[PDB]
């Protein structure tokens, strides 16, 4: 239970990945749906309107799931990089009650990149199941931008 | 490792049409929109327009919506900027720019363009007499005109001021430095390939 | 939307903290606004955009804040190399605009200029035309104001006049007037004069 759940493969469809914004510029749009390991192209990756701790991608899995981690990646424009270095995860089931990822006893602040292309994997212990689930970064360097996957597996 | 190389200075008349290139090296042109700016000799920052070589989409700047085309070629990743009806406010240095990630992060050296009823010409040079000296390069056209002295030896107290447009539409520049030992000023004109060595 | 940079000319000292702003004539998105730098006879160089980041290779010394209608770049500790224009602009989806820019210059030691005056030669004379040279060497401030006189007659119109950069060494200026008449009209005078007048303060003639 580790496979990739479609982000990458396109399995979750652009109109199940939704954000609290996202940066739009001259002839480009850094949309939710570009937060897709590996994607290439012009403005390849999610990237909040402004950079602050408040933002959030949003992945709906239309059903409930195994979630037992999540990849994350940077992304770099001609010469900058840019990507999140720490994120918190919270989960729901309507969308709306969500809980922050614990362990011990606190929210737990996950590592996330130092870099543009190296995809880091996180695994969640315990795993969760969940319908929804949302990547929320804490710290970044230059700029909030993330290409993802969420590893798991059907609850059935 | 990324270059924007654009064409040489241009020198035009009034009503003529200019075309700036701007070639693009380390990635590929369509993959980013192309800005473009200008800046008239002693003012500030003007956007002169931007275009997506991937769409071809362009849009302008209010004050440049009839006088622009912007276009490339996506096989030799060379990005155009075509200015038409050129007046003799439009002297200006033009610049193309890319993002990276979103503003204009990467810049061409420029592109210098002249508009006047003037033609190219070399300047004459006459002599300027703690001492001062000098040397008076008048009448040449277009910008640029370089001064050193002493073949480069002397650049203590020296100072070499910016050119001053006159009414015959020619220009004019001085240099000068503040002091036996000879003199001599060497003036470049590049564009009417004249070099001046001039004792003073 | 328009941008409106403040001040025309900023004069400070090395080591200084210096502050720049920019008002907007309407909100906007931090994430639209960008900061840069233009030094003479060089392309301008992105400093921070989206308001607050600060390009690869930008030294920590700047930085930059606010939002909605003023935006600011601070310069903790200036380094003599930090001495240039700075532009403030707006960038986006539809389109983009620039501040009128700034100046930060050195607040030099106010010293009043040396005045020289050169009589046109006689090879350009025998052109037809007569050059007179007015300079003043290493001043400060950069204001400063010329009066040609011919023959006691104020001269206006008929002359030009341009500044070097500031020096970064000492912190001066130096300017030139040209005064230019032809050949015959030169020849109908006989005393040209140079009155310079500086907050650091001349006459400077001869005779045809």
């Amino acid at each position: 239970c580790s496979m990739p759940l479609g982000m990458e493969s396109k399995a979750i469809s652009d109109a199940q990945i939704t954000a609290s914004s996202y940066f739009t510029n001259m002839f480009a749009t850094w949309s939710p749906s570009k937060a897709r390991l590996h994607l290439q192209g012009r403005s390849n990756a999610w990237r909040p309107q402004v950079n602050n701790p408040k933002e959030w991608l949003q992945v709906d899995f239309q059903k409930t799931m195994k979630v037992t981690g999540v990849t994350t990646q940077g992304v770099k424009s001609l010469l900058t990089s840019m990507y999140v270095k720490e994120f918190l995860i919270s989960s729901s089931q309507d969308g709306h009650q969500w809980t922050l990822f614990f362990q011990n006893g606190k929210v737990k602040v996950f590592q996330g990149n130092q870099d543009s292309f190296t995809p880091v994997v996180n695994c969640l212990d315990p795993p969760l199941l969940t319908r929804y689930l949302r990547i929320h970064p804490q710290s970044w360097v230059h700029q909030i931008a993330l290409r993802m996957e969420v590893l798991g597996c059907e609850a059935q | 490792q990324v270059q924007l190389v654009q064409s040489g200075a241009e020198v035009k008349k009034p009503g003529a049409s200019v075309k700036v290139s701007c070639k693009v090296s380390g990635y590929t042109l369509t993959e980013l929109p192309v800005h473009w700016v200008r800046q008239a000799p002693g003012k500030g920052l003007e956007w002169v327009g931007s275009f997506d070589p991937e769409s071809g989409e362009s849009i302008y700047a209010r004050e440049f919506q009839g006088s622009v085309t912007m276009t490339a070629d996506t096989s030799t990743n060379i990005a155009y900027m075509e200015l038409s009806s050129l007046r003799s406010d439009d002297t200006a240095v033009y610049y193309c720019a890319v993002p990276d990630p979103d503003a204009f992060d990467i810049w061409g050296q420029g592109t210098m363009v002249t508009v006047s009823s003037a033609s190219t010409k070399g300047p004459s040079v006459f002599p300027l007499a703690t001492a001062a000296l000098g040397c008076l390069v008048k009448d040449y056209f277009p910008e640029p005109v370089t001064v050193s002295w002493n073949s480069g030896a002397l650049t203590s107290g020296v100072h070499t001021f910016p050119a001053v447009l006159q009414s015959s539409g020619l220009y004019s520049l001085s240099s000068v430095v503040t002091v036996t030992a000879t003199y001599t000023c060497n003036v470049d004109h590049k564009p009417s390939n004249t070099k001046v060595d001039k004792r003073v | 939307i328009a941008l409106t940079q403040s001040p025309g000319t900023l004069s400070l000292s090395p080591g200084e903290r210096a502050t720049l702003s920019c008002r907007a004539s309407q909100s906007f998105s931090s994430s639209y606004l960008a900061w840069y730098q233009q030094k003479p006879g060089q392309a301008p160089r992105l400093l921070i955009y989206g308001a607050s980041t600060r390009a690869t290779g930008i030294p920590d010394r700047f930085s930059g804040s606010g939002s909605g209608t003023d935006f600011t770049l601070t310069i903790s500790r200036l380094e003599p190399e930090d001495f240039a224009v700075y532009y403030c602009q707006k960038y986006g989806t539809s389109a983009i605009t620039f501040g009128q820019g700034t100046r930060l210059e050195i607040k030099g030691t106010v010293a009043a200029p040396s005045v020289f005056i050169f009589p046109p030669s006689d090879e350009q004379l025998k052109s037809g035309t007569a050059s007179v040279v007015c300079l003043l060497n290493n001043f400060y401030p950069r204001e400063a104001k010329v009066q040609w006189k011919v023959d006691n007659a104020l001269q206006s119109g008929n002359s030009q006049e341009s500044v070097t950069e500031q020096d970064s060494k000492d912190s001066t200026y130096s300017l030139s007037s040209t005064l230019t008449l032809s050949k015959a009209d030169y020849e109908k005078h006989k005393v040209y004069a140079c009155e310079v007048t500086h907050q650091g303060l001349v006459t400077k003639s001869f005779n045809r």
